[PDB]
């Protein structure tokens, strides 16, 4: 008789991408963070090691941010500078990790100058010790511009620069290759193009360990099935060997969930939804909480409410359940 | 589909091919082939039993809460991964409500409970059952609570008392129906499965650990009895991903007999929004039926949207209704857009307009819920098609001037449209992202 | 699909002169191209023409260890032969070949166990080469029952149908796939499949053509392994395309390249 | 295999513009240079473009049996354009195509029965293209009742699974083969099959690989037409050495070039 | 294996889901694949013993002719070409005498009978039974005639006679063997099923016609005897050929029960030489059993020549035994031609040899049978090889010299050769046809 623990044993692992550079290491931050590592499926212990857990950045922007007033408020008094709003994120509200999403390079809107962007990552790097993830505002040839000079002058923090893509990864590779950094692939909800777009950027010699995946995911009840299956496919293949796939994923669950109705809408607009405090909460956080079983390993998230909630999930979970 | 060596190693081995086969393992070989019934070889008793119910079975079994129309189908689950295959049953969920509370406030909860059924995406989430559970010192207390509560909801139930006696007192006024017997135990299954057996009700089966769940199915299962949900004891989220998939995994990659029923998981966080995300893990993780505490229309309806998500076949595509959707003020001086019924390609638009701020009038042409470019492929998207969309509408006299907004991916089609429609075709930027420059210019 | 080296063979003349002479050169140098090629595996071949063939198969392993990793696959009938080679292996390999002969279950089977090493079995016997797929199945469920007698992992078997010209033995050519396709009802999990590929285009008009077409074909019908000409640039692409429509690894637009460097 | 000349369709540039002038020059030589390649078939299709499918279907008949006697295969969703087609067709015939739904059976199943003609049939339904095979199987064996309903000889009945691309939608490759594995054996005598192998590559690196290779693999799972390029010379050499590797045709040194003149 | 047409069609019509299946055609294909046992549907009793018998019993059974080691296997065979696979039983051969005939004329043909025997090419040429006609005007002389074949043969035997009465008295004391009670007709069936029943004996079915024939088998059937081998009543060959292969046919394609039985025909060309011609045809043509009125030996052996060679297995090639043979009146001067066991290959080198009357010796390298480039391919022909047969045939002690003649395809394995065998090794021309200009030069 007896019940035979059926366990999986994986052929390969997923990528160890070190986030984040100290004094040694030629860096300026407090201490490094190392996603990725795992030997099965998310949080599968029993038939793998989790050395790693997932950890949750915060997004800050070098100007005001145009969320919901529900989502401005827990940050009032500091979401009109970079620098303080950093320093409470990681302090009061205890984010592993600074996602410094630069809006305000848009030329259309606040138009920051090449120097004022590059000077808002390095007050960032002067107010918190944690490792950052810098990337762009959406324009193509300004991103050119100010990723480019952001990592020149921050040469040596290590950090993640982020987004880039099939038709433009060109510029922003070579950039984290010279001042030795970090990079995401950002892939239109396809692992074709996913799987694709990492040999490209690695067939210009750069290291595997030095991609993150972004799957470009869908917020909650608006095609997050369609990312949730990528995302454990990507995790298949990491298993099954395919190199091509063995890097972490990174979610941006902060943007897709607070630009629903079902996350701000006032609760006298919406009578069956309910109150629009906790209810937007809960939409950021189960959001990242069915990635997380999906196989994230950098949570982009928003709300302080919401990433407490997620970090208590994630400190169950890393639980050994091992038979 | 069965092996010829699972077959074989059933075999007494003897070759006397009193089977009209020379060998035992040519007789495996002609099994699964087909070549000859089992019932030749007079040898064997259970042997072919067990293999006759394992050759033609599904790995879990199919067990309904209740009758009518108001029931809901557990189980019946193939797969591990949902783009494999589609999951086909959506997760139970029940609404838990202790006994020992007055009856003013039994009422005041079971009411709000009937309430949590939500209107999203033009989807409509639901919640099944309501958890009764004994905590009073009158055995009572319970009976009066189960058929308290039944007097005013309509929805599943399951009931959840140690004591049988307790618990078939308060069920013969309502084993008519659903109620889920939760829950048997190595020390009272056996008048808990009686009383599942007679009222032709669902058992759940508790067990600690694995082991001592699956011991105590078998035992139940010989009783006669087959309509069980299994409950690994698991109280934490981690030891119940772990134990929760190696139900669904022996069943299916093992077609282990103890395991091949439903899973029935109970929340344990103290706080509700913790058991929220608690719940998530689980209604990912192949949990079947989950009982929740907290009954706030905040925190059901993350859930039931995950839930919704989740089990939607990767196939079909999600798809809105094709009719004119007013976003915002409208007010017959606003813009028309055209796009298709894909759920995801009308929200791409929806989105960015409600972004724009400027009140909309947003068209998804019926294309079977397919995004225009695909649409467009199938030639699902014509400008005959789109035309006869406008028609529709009947909306060059809702709008005082004339025009619409076409995808710019199709910006072909613009000439052809314009003339059949008699509206005057704008080809818009090809990502709905670009609208707010078009409203600009 | 895994690519077995068929170059290394003592049948072939650079091989031959290379074994007598104890030449390393042709036979290191093979081991480079046909791992450039794409393959993942060496087949080693002493030859009819060398006497010894324990110590021959022993210098062949000891050479092309040297410079490849790769999983070296003994090829010969020498049982002692084999063992020897087996002594010898640096990583994990693979025995060629076995028949369901139980004189030859009994001491390869468990040779195979103790080196934890990957096990080839012929669907034949002392008779010959078996026409019928009823007949292949029915050495091929022996084998599976061997692998299970002996306590050996159901993957590491790798079952070969056997398969000749396609010219003078037309008639075996789609036997054999119907061998493959119905290999999968004797076990789960079920074993894997292997085929000597060149065979199949023997004394035949365009044999690259006929191979990579063949090689498909029994893809389809559940092909896991292959010893054919990794140097043949047409017949990596089939066996990279093929294995993206069977949907073992996910589609990138440079597939192939995944494939060869893998 | 028959091979199905697909180049004649209302989605290409030249063919939409000679409908619309009613060019029958561009129609007249896609109908003899399919025939080189070795196509024994041509379908027919309007397309999307033309207003009206009536007129144009009749069109296209008898210009195409002007310089050609080939099977011709309607290709159309519209009921009356179907049977205007297979009024002026002094040769055989070939319905394509059929779902597995009674509003689309009762119309075209007597009308296939009715001229004698071949009648493929999809297996698929109003909501859309099924994933697993079993599905598949489950409207191939409808097709099948349907057609020992209506009176249909099996061999004329060609069951089309359906093919997608291999990068949106690979995991529906392998269970295509599966479907095709398995339509032999629900029905005997076995309907015929037939895919539209070109669809299999779109948007896809290095399209004629990845054609030829699922052709030969959905041979060996018994496939007997195919629509496709047969201007394509490599596709149709994998077509004629499938055939021999099935020992469909008796093998010869030239047998490509056989297959090409058949 | 069945088709799911065939479950289909013999399944009824309800669509009631009782099987667990939703509609009849679903369960069809369940059953097909193997999802379900069709025991579910209550629906039928003969479809039961219709599906387990058509998916599970052969194209055509087995009757055996006789008992012990003078028995035959007739019937049983499941191709209409050689080629797709070997032809497994030959075809028996009977030999006729008619009763009417005197006592002295009755032993001296029946003695001739049992001398139908051949050697030739190494294999020995057997016939199997004998017929014994009744063209008597009296019932009685049946009886004494049957007695007096009884005593003078020990193969089978097969009584003919219209009248059941008159059989069974003459089919009494030689029914220990099985006779063939030829024959069944519609107008005596009754009577002669159950004669053959009791004594457990082969019975022969008689009808004007496949369809007579089919409709009476199915009667006798009914009654419990399945031992039958069909008579389409074709006298024609013409007619027989047509007849033979639709009964062969139809068992096997079409699964026709009716005609899933052995083929018995009559030779009834008038003239001896004729008959043999029609008798070849027949033996061609799926017939399991033929009747001759021909006893000359020069009648049988071409008639047996070609049986034997029609049942041949091309799979498994024929070899020659491994040895010497002496090619006419060979000298100790004569020369010595290495070849191997393939019969084909030595043949050749025999026909070439004797054909050029060169007295010779030949020895066939036993190669298991395979011709010269495969056993040289196979490395079955290594000159390690040839040298033992050299020494291993004892051809030394038959040849005053040392010289061989090797195969010119293998020239190099003579240059081999020479040195380990002591022999002077010949290289002959790559042609068996060369070797007599070889041997004048
Ligand atoms: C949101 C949506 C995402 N796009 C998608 O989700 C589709 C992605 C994708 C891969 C296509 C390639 C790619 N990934 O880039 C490929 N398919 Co598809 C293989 N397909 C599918 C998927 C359909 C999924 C669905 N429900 O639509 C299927 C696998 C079933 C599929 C099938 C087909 N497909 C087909 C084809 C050809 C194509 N398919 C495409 C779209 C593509 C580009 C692939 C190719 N390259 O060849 C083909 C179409 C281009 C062409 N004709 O050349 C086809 C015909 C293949 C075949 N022969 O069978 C077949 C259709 C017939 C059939 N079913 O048999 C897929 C997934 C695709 O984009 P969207 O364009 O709808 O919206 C978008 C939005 C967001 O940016 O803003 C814009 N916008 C939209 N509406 C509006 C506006 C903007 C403004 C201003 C408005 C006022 C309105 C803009 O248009
Ligand atoms: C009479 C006989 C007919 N020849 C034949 O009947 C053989 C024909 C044939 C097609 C070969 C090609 C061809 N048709 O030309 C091909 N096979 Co075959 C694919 N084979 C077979 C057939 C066996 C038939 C048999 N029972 O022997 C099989 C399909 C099983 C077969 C198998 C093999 N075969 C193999 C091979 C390679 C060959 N096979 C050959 C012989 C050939 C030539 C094919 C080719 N290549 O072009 C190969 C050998 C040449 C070479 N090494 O290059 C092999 C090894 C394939 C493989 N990869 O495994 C495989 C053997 C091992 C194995 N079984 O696994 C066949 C049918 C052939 O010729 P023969 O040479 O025996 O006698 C002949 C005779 C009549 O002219 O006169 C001469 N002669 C004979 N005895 C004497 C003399 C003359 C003199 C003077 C004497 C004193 C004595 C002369 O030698
Ligand atoms: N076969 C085989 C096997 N092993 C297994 N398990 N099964 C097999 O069928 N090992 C040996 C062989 C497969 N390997 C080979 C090796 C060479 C050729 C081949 O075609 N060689 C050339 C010789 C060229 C030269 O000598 O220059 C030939 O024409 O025969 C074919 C298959
Ligand atoms: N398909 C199909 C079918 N019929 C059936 N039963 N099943 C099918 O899948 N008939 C139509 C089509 C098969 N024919 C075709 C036609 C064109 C292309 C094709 O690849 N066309 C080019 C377009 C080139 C241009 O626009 O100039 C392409 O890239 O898509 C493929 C298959
Ligand atoms: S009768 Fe039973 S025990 Fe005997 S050989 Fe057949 S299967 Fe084996
Ligand atoms: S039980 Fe029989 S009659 Fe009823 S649905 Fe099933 S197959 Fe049809
Ligand atoms: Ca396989
Ligand atoms: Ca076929």
């Amino acid at each position: 008789m007896a019940v035979q623990i059926l366990r999986d044993r994986s052929r390969a692992a997923v990528q160890k991408v070190v986030l984040g550079a100290t004094k040694d290491q030629g860096g300026t931050r407090s201490h490094t963070i190392v996603v990725g590592g795992d030997a099965a499926l998310p949080f599968h212990h029993f038939e793998g090691e989790i050395v790693n857990r997932p950890v949750i950045g915060m997004e800050v922007q070098d100007i005001v941010p145009d969320w919901p007033d529900v989502l401005k408020d827990p940050f009032t008094d500091v979401i009109n500078e970079p620098g303080r709003w950093a320093q409470k994120c990681v302090a009061e509200y205890g984010a592993d990790l600074i996602y410094l999403k630069l809006d305000g390079a848009d030329p259309e809107g606040a138009n920051h100058s090449v120097d004022q962007c590059v000077a808002t990552v390095k007050e960032v790097l002067q107010a918190v010790g944690v490792p950052l993830v810098v990337v762009g505002c959406g324009d193509v040839e300004k991103d050119h511009e100010v990723l480019e000079a952001v990592a020149e002058a921050a040469a040596g923090e290590n950090l993640l620069l982020g987004n880039a893509e099939q038709e433009n990864y060109k510029s922003l590779t070579a950039a984290c290759m010279v001042h030795k950094h970090n990079i995401i692939a950002r892939s239109p909800l396809d692992i074709n193009i996913c799987k694709q777009l990492n040999i490209l950027i690695n067939e210009m010699n750069l290291p595997l360990d030095h991609i993150v995946i972004d799957p470009s995911i869908g917020g909650l009840g608006y095609g997050i099935e369609y990312s949730f299956s990528i995302m454990e496919r990507i995790r298949l293949g990491a298993l099954q060997g395919d190199k091509m796939l063995s890097m972490p994923v990174i979610c941006t669950v902060g943007y897709e969930a607070w630009r629903a109705k079902e996350a701000s809408a006032p609760v006298s607009e919406y009578p069956g939804w309910g109150k629009e405090t906790e209810r937007g909460i809960l939409w950021e956080a189960v959001t990242a909480t069915a990635l997380l079983q999906a196989g994230a390993h950098i949570l982009l998230m928003r709300h302080p409410e919401a990433v407490a909630r997620v970090k208590e999930n994630i400190d169950q979970l890393m639980v050994s359940n091992a038979y | 589909p069965l092996t010829g060596l699972e077959i074989y190693k059933q075999l007494p081995k003897k070759n006397c091919g009193e089977c009209g086969t020379p060998t035992c393992l040519a007789f495996a070989m002609n099994l699964a082939s087909g070549k000859a019934s089992l019932d030749s070889c007079p040898y064997v008793s259970d042997a072919a039993r067990e293999a006759l119910d394992a050759a033609a079975a599904p790995p879990i079994a199919k067990v309904v809460l209740g009758a009518g129309p108001t029931a809901v189908e557990m189980g019946d689950e193939t797969e591990l991964f949902r783009h494999d295959k589609r999951f086909y049953h959506e997760t139970a969920i029940a609404i838990q409500v202790s006994d020992n509370l007055s009856s003013e406030e039994l009422k005041a909860k079971v009411e709000a409970i009937n309430g949590l059924n939500f209107d999203r995406v033009g989807q409509h989430y639901t919640i099944q059952a309501i958890a009764i559970r004994h905590d009073a010192d009158d055995p009572a207390a319970f009976k009066a609570a189960v058929a308290s509560v039944a007097a005013a909801t309509q929805l599943n139930l399951v009931l959840m008392a140690d004591d049988p006696d307790v618990l078939k007192e308060a069920l013969a006024g309502v084993a008519d129906r659903k109620p889920l017997l939760y829950a048997a135990t190595g020390a009272n299954y056996e008048a808990m499965t009686a009383l599942a057996k007679e009222n032709n009700c669902p058992l759940a089966v508790y067990g600690n650990g694995l082991e001592e769940l699956a011991e105590l199915v078998d035992k139940i299962v010989a009783l006669g009895h087959k309509q069980l949900v299994l409950d690994p004891g698991a109280r934490e989220t981690s030891r119940a991903i772990a134990d929760f998939t190696q139900i669904r995994r022996l069943a299916i990659k093992k077609r282990f007999r103890s395991f091949g029923y439903p899973i029935i998981a109970l929340t344990t966080a103290a706080n509700p929004l913790d058991e929220v995300l608690q719940a998530v893990n689980y209604v990912t993780k192949y949990a079947s039926l989950v009982v929740l505490r907290t009954d706030a229309k905040e925190h059901l309806l993350p859930l039931l949207s995950w839930r919704q998500n989740l089990y939607t076949d990767p196939q079909v595509p999600i798809r809105v209704e094709e009719k004119l959707n007013e976003i915002g003020a409208v007010n017959e001086n606003s813009p028309v857009y055209v796009t298709t019924n894909f759920s995801l390609t009308y929200y791409s638009v929806e989105g960015e307009i409600e972004s724009t701020k400027i009140p909309s009038y947003l068209l998804s042409v019926d294309t079977d819920g397919l995004s225009v470019l695909t649409a467009y492929a199938d030639g699902k998207f014509e400008a005959e098609k789109i035309a006869a969309v406008m028609k529709k509408v009947d909306l060059d006299n809702k709008v005082k001037r004339h025009r619409i907004i076409i995808p710019g991916a199709v910006a072909v089609l613009k000439g052809k449209l314009e003339d059949l429609t008699g509206w005057e075709v704008i080809v818009g930027p090809r990502e709905a992202s670009g609208i707010v420059a078009f409203a600009r210019a | 699909m895994l690519i077995i080296g068929e170059r290394i063979n003592g049948m072939f003349g650079d091989i031959k002169r290379a074994i007598q002479e104890r030449d390393p050169a042709p036979v290191q140098e093979w081991a480079r191209r046909q791992e450039e090629g794409g393959a993942r595996a060496l087949d080693l071949n002493v030859g009819p023409a060398v006497q010894d063939k324990v110590s021959a198969m022993e210098w062949l392993v000891e050479v092309t260890q040297e410079v490849s990793n790769l999983t070296l696959c003994l090829d010969s009938t020498n049982i002692k032969a084999i063992e020897a080679g087996l002594k010898k292996c640096k990583n994990r390999a693979m025995i060629n070949s076995t028949n369901a002969e139980r004189e030859k279950v009994e001491k390869l089977f468990p040779l195979a166990v103790e080196h934890g090493a990957a096990l080839i079995g012929l669907t034949m016997n002392k008779t010959g080469i078996p026409k019928d797929s009823d007949t292949r199945l029915a050495f091929a469920m022996e084998l599976v029952a061997a692998a299970d007698e002996f306590g050996l992992p159901m993957e590491d078997l790798y079952i070969d149908p056997l398969i000749l010209p396609a010219n003078v033995a037309q008639d075996h050519a789609p036997e054999v796939l119907k061998t493959l396709q119905q290999i999968k009802m004797l076990a789960d999990p079920a074993p894997k499949t292997v085929l000597g590929l060149s065979n199949v285009s023997q004394n035949c008009q365009n044999r690259p053509l006929i191979n990579r077409t063949f090689l498909a074909m029994a893809m389809a019908c559940g092909l896991d392994a292959a010893i054919a000409d990794a140097c043949d640039e047409a017949l990596i692409e089939t066996a990279a395309t093929a294995e993206i429509l069977l949907n073992q690894t996910v589609y990138c637009d440079s597939f192939v390249k995944m494939f060869k460097t893998r």
